[PDB]
């Protein structure tokens, strides 16, 4: 997951 | 520092409680972008991503930039500017986000670069409205954008938010  | 500004850090601290309650995961399942087509008529998923954060740095970090540049926002354009800011900058940047990296991502950082974009280019264009974003910041936000290119970021979500708020802010920038 990547962060926003 | 006003009602939305206000409203969405309880909402992050809310949802960010029960992560750590239930797990990433399972809040994950519930608020993130659309995995599947079948799903697409679940409203909320289009906005929700935007309140979910993974460490306490990331929302603290996240919520500070909202509190600074949101409640300057609030204060000076009013209510109803924040939250049209919000609901498009989240929409687009989740959207963008989804394009190039698929539907597992979270964070108000989407919206926190589309006020960062607006916040600027408004009080370059229009000073009078009584917002501004100082040089020494516009560097640091120009350092967080490359600095995700070369490394967890989500790089779509970024500059998507980024550009909504330039376009925003122009557009708004003729109306005045």
């Amino acid at each position: 997951v990547r962060m926003a | 520092a006003g009602p939305v500004t206000w409203v969405m850090m309880i909402a992050c601290v809310v949802v960010f409680i029960a992560m750590q309650i239930l797990g990433d995961q399972e809040v994950m399942l519930w608020l993130a972008w659309p995995f599947d087509p079948t799903l697409k008529f679940e409203f909320w998923r289009y906005f929700t991503h935007a309140l979910m954060h993974f460490s306490l740095m990331h929302i603290l970090f996240n919520l500070l930039w909202w509190w600074y540049l949101g409640g300057a926002v609030e204060k000076r354009l009013g209510s109803g500017k924040l939250i049209v800011i919000t609901l498009i900058s989240a929409l687009l940047s989740g959207y963008v986000q989804q394009k190039f990296s698929g539907p597992w991502f979270g964070g108000l950082s989407g919206v926190v670069f589309a006020l960062m974009g607006y916040v600027w280019l408004r009080g370059e264009r229009d000073p009078q409205s009584g917002i501004y974003l100082q040089r020494g910041l516009i560097i640091f936000a120009l350092i967080w954008i490359v600095a995700g290119w070369f490394d967890s970021m989500a790089n779509g979500a970024h500059i998507a938010g980024l550009a909504v708020g330039l376009a925003m802010a122009f557009v708004d920038s003729l109306n005045a």
